[PDB]
């Protein structure tokens, strides 16, 4: 049996082809293969991810000619070193995450060989910047669901954690399949090496800023900013008045001085310090 | 024993010079 | 081993230490809790700086996590009561990069300072508190306040 | 060989210098703005030049030495001017 | 050091002075350096007192560590010979002390 | 011919992984493999890449080897699985640019005509940018060889894209520098690109070791520009280069004292609506 404390580490490389994969071709669902290592009962670690030439419809998508597979994982033996197919993956849309009729149907085909072949979903519209929403499942039988058995006997404090959504709930969890909990493998290996590569830059703050401009700029924001505080000159004159809880709902179709007016005193301030500070430094640095 | 009460406000230091400091990086790491 | 570091705790028997080192050098996860948790408890309050470097030096490059876990709570147990002499580990495994191993260096310095008030562990216990972004070591470094503060259980409801 | 102090000649120098009058000197530094040997601009009543840009030539295993020593104190005013920078604004960012 | 020992030998009475100074100066003492030079004067005198008190001449050695000292004065209460006062310098040195305190001060024992 | 070169991140992770793979060979092997991408509008574009098997041997290193049959199946599989891309060059994992990279250029252009090569970084430590690219030119030309073929560094930059965006700002997680306000500009290239001119100062300090000592061609093109950069040091300060920087200071100030001027006034609008909230609900609440 299983103790609902599965763990699945990916990795750090494998999501960005999950992603890239599954945006591209993101109105229709996509999918592909997880070329992993497995450890022990508990865990999985899936380390490499490749796609097919697919052919699809509108509620439903196949493969097409076997003979692209097992030439593409020669290649990557020779090249790199050998692994094993710990699953697959594949696409919903806009969706969220769940396993349909017909996504349940080809999982069935795959926890044949291995017991332990992970169905993965990654929607890359839901993913703003943050939360990437993933949620990697495994079937549960449903000769166990005719029983009116619970399985999957949990013997530690770990499965509990994630809750899952009510749309995921309409669908067939927690009838057919269940979630597992995962994380990301990180290292100094990769890790320091994207932050320390991604956003840089290398004049943009040495050199200075159209000159007869700036100066020009430092009007084009004042002027307004005068009668933007002649409405500060206005609506502080009418307070000793009805209750500014009432000036909140009151004031939602015009915009109000005073946030506006801290505004740009943000904005005039370090378009100046800092054209102001490297100006100065050039005068030493150079001659 | 006013060497009692100095312990204890010294001891008022010891426990609140790091307060004043524990929630004034709060300011940067809540607003991060 | 579970069992048999608890009825040898704290005492530094070679005999314990021999099929401890052999439970050790498994490369396995299950072996993780076996062997990591009974080596610091024979070793309790030891600091033998050689059986820390063994430790710390084996959870660097495992691939299992129970055995990340397991010394994890190893390595705070070897040293017990030191106030002085944990400070340039707890330093090196804070720097460090491992998640596991800053939240094993909170143990450490909570277990370096049992019941002790001092300010020096209170700086940057709690200032890692603050700002460190897994939830794992953010868990166990406000429950190391009342392990050196339970001295004074006046204090601890105000903080 | 002057330096880039002033490199500002005079008409009565190149007289000197190439023992030829006065009326031609103009004549002859028009023709070297225009084949572009030399970018500078002509002064007529002070009598001077104020040339900017001259053409490079090449140089020995001595003039490098001149640049070795007037690059060297430049890599110290580098350093003095950011230390202040990683000094004052250190709390800024750590 | 002295003028401390000093406080406990003048024209002093002695209800409890010489009992919370020995608190003061474990609760809130600063280190170990002027802990231990304080600590180990105080039950000298206990011994230098007429009736040497037990448990806190046990209490201020383990926060010592000195696994010889009370074998010293466990042979006093041998040569004394009587368990009913050779009692609460042992039972309060097995509840207190550790494990290995207790396994290094076995040889000073039988010896 | 060629603006510049974009990078995803993507690629710039393909390469790490497979140095990864190759890392038990321990002694020596760089990574070098096909690059993919689809230039358009003149500008170089990367989005792909695999790592071909290539061996080296140290005595007589000319003799590399690309198994063609690997880049024809797999470039023919990925033309299958992505007929938007295609092939745009090559790369190598390029600590050092190594000697065989003068004809692999030229054993692999029968694909690619501007067959660009990326030269990568796999120990991170620089104050610039670590990915850097050349371009192929030849030159039958001043005084080398009849002969003559150099490559020259077209600018590089690690573009994004709105998919992998998410990614990698998912996957970093860690100590940031964002809130751009008067102080990211302080830290990014005050604090920091102030030592990014050390290391151009001491590069050609590193050139200049050749006084009467070190290695045996001179100079002929490369004085050329340090002539002139000391030649185009800037202007000294007698002129009113002294008194028009003065003149901007007396106006660049004056908008920063009207802004903190305003500053004042609108905390202090808050400070009353704080003695508004004080003293009329302690007379309420108690």
């Amino acid at each position: 049996a299983v103790d609902t404390a599965e763990q699945v580490y990916i990795s750090s490389l494998a999501l960005l082809k999950m992603l890239k994969h599954g945006r591209a071709g993101v109105p229709m669902e996509v999918m592909g293969l997880m070329l992993g290592e497995f450890v022990d009962d508990y865990t999985v670690r899936v380390i490499d991810v490749f796609a097919m030439p697919q052919s699809g419809t509108g509620v439903s998508v196949e493969a097409v000619d076997p003979v692209f597979q097992a030439k593409m994982l020669d290649m990557l033996k020779q090249t790199g070193r050998p692994e094993m197919v710990v699953g697959w993956y594949h696409s919903h849309p806009g969706f969220g995450c769940w396993l349909s009729g017909v996504d349940i149907n080809t999982q069935q085909s795959f926890e044949a060989l291995s017991e332990r072949a992970v169905a993965v979903v990654v929607d890359p519209i839901q993913s703003v910047k943050g939360k990437v929403v993933i949620d990697a499942f495994r079937l549960i039988n449903a000769n166990m669901m005719v029983l009116g058995h619970e399985p999957r006997q949990t013997t530690s404090n770990l499965g509990h954690l994630n809750k899952p959504s009510i749309q995921a709930l309409i669908h067939g969890l927690n009838r057919h399949y269940y979630s597992i909990t995962i994380n990301y493998r990180k290292n100094e290996l990769e890790q320091k090496m994207l932050l320390n590569l991604h956003k840089k830059s290398w004049m943009e703050g040495l050199t200075l800023q159209d000159y007869s401009e700036h100066c020009k700029h430092n009007e084009s924001v004042v002027k307004e900013m005068l009668e933007l505080a002649k409405n500060y000159n206005k609506a502080v004159e009418e307070e000793d008045k009805m209750t500014p809880e009432q000036l909140a709902i009151k004031n939602v179709g015009k915009q109000d001085p005073k946030r506006h007016l801290e505004e740009h005193v943000d904005v005039l301030m370090t378009s100046n310090i800092v054209q102001c500070l490297a100006a100065m430094l050039d005068t030493v640095v150079f001659k | 024993d006013l060497y009692s009460r100095y312990k204890k406000l010294q001891q008022e230091l010891e426990f609140l010079e790091v307060q004043e400091e524990y929630i004034k990086d709060e300011q940067k790491n809540l607003k991060k | 081993s579970l069992g048999l570091g608890l009825a040898a705790m704290g005492t530094a028997r070679q005999d314990v230490y021999d099929l401890l080192k052999t439970n050790l050098y498994q490369d396995d996860a299950v072996t993780g809790e076996a062997a990591g948790l009974a080596l610091g408890l024979v070793m309790l309050g030891s600091k033998n700086a050689q059986a820390i470097e063994d430790m710390v030096g084996y959870a660097q490059e495992t691939q299992h996590e129970k055995i990340l876990r397991g010394l994890a709570v190893g390595i705070a147990l070897v040293m017990y009561g030191r106030m002085e002499e944990a400070d340039a580990l707890i330093e090196s495994l804070c720097r460090d990069k491992d998640p596991i191993l800053r939240r094993s260096g909170m143990y450490t310095v909570a277990m370096a300072y049992c019941g002790s008030g001092n300010n020096k562990a209170i700086r940057r216990l709690l200032h890692v508190a603050v700002s460190d972004v897994n939830d794992d070591v953010r868990r166990a470094a406000v429950e190391s306040l009342g392990f050196i503060l339970f001295r004074t259980p006046e204090q601890c409801p105000s903080v | 060989t002057r330096p880039a102090n002033h490199r500002q000649l005079t008409f009565e120098e190149i007289a000197k210098s190439a023992k030829i009058t006065v009326n031609e000197v103009e004549l002859l530094v028009m023709k070297a703005l225009s084949v572009g040997l030399v970018k500078g601009s002509i002064d007529e009543v002070d009598k001077r030049v104020h040339m900017t840009w001259v053409q490079p030539r090449v140089l020995d295993l001595q003039q490098i030495k001149g640049m070795k020593d007037r690059l060297e104190f430049w890599c110290t005013d580098v350093k003095s001017m950011e230390m202040l920078v990683e000094h004052q604004a250190h709390d800024i960012l750590t | 050091l002295d003028v401390f020992e000093k406080t406990i030998l003048e024209s002093n009475d002695v209800p409890g002075m010489l009992a919370y100074s020995l608190k003061l100066c474990m609760s809130l003492m600063q280190n170990k350096q002027f802990r231990n030079k304080v600590l180990r004067v105080l039950v000298k005198i206990y011994m230098n007192l007429e009736k040497p008190d037990f448990i806190n001449v046990c209490q201020c050695l383990i926060f010592l560590d000195d696994p010889q000292a009370v074998s010293d004065i466990l042979e006093k209460l041998v040569k004394e010979d009587n368990l009913l006062m050779a009692y609460q310098i042992c039972f309060d040195l097995y509840e207190s002390a550790s494990q290995q305190f207790l396994s290094s001060v076995i040889q000073n024992l039988r010896t | 011919a060629v603006q510049k070169v974009v990078v995803h991140p993507l690629v710039l992770l393909s390469v790490v992984d497979h140095f990864n793979r190759i890392g038990k060979v321990g002694n020596q092997k760089r990574v070098v493999g096909v690059l993919l991408g689809s230039w358009q509008k003149k500008v170089l574009d990367v989005s792909n890449s695999f790592a071909v098997p290539f061996d080296e041997d140290d005595k007589d290193d000319s003799v590399w080897f690309l198994d063609h049959d690997y880049l024809e199946n797999m470039y023919g599989m990925f033309k299958k699985v992505n007929a938007r891309e295609r092939i745009v060059g090559w790369y190598h994992t390029g600590p050092k640019l190594h000697k065989n990279d003068i004809a692999i250029n030229e054993l692999m252009k029968r694909y690619c005509p501007n067959s660009v090569l990326v030269i990568i970084d796999v120990k991170p430590k620089d104050l610039g940018l670590p990915t850097e690219a050349y371009i192929s030119v030849e030159e039958v030309h001043d005084d080398g060889t009849p002969t003559s073929k150099t490559f020259e560094h077209v600018t590089s930059e690690i573009g994004a894209e709105e998919a992998e965006e998410v990614g990698v700002e998912h996957l970093l997680r860690d100590i940031k520098d964002t809130t751009v306000g008067t102080l990211s500009q302080r830290i990014t290239n005050q604090v920091h690109g102030l030592k990014g001119l050390n290391s151009k100062l001491l590069d050609i300090r590193s050139y200049l070791e050749k006084v009467a000592t070190g290695k045996l061609p001179i100079n002929h093109q490369i004085i050329y520009q340090l002539q002139d950069v000391f030649n185009l040091l800037p202007d000294v300060s007698l002129q009113e280069f002294v008194k028009a920087f003065y003149l901007k200071t007396n106006d660049q100030m004056v908008v920063v004292y009207l802004a903190s001027l305003i500053r004042s006034v609108v905390a202090l609008h808050n400070l009353i609506n704080n003695k508004i909230a004080n003293r009329d609900a302690e007379k309420k609440e108690g």
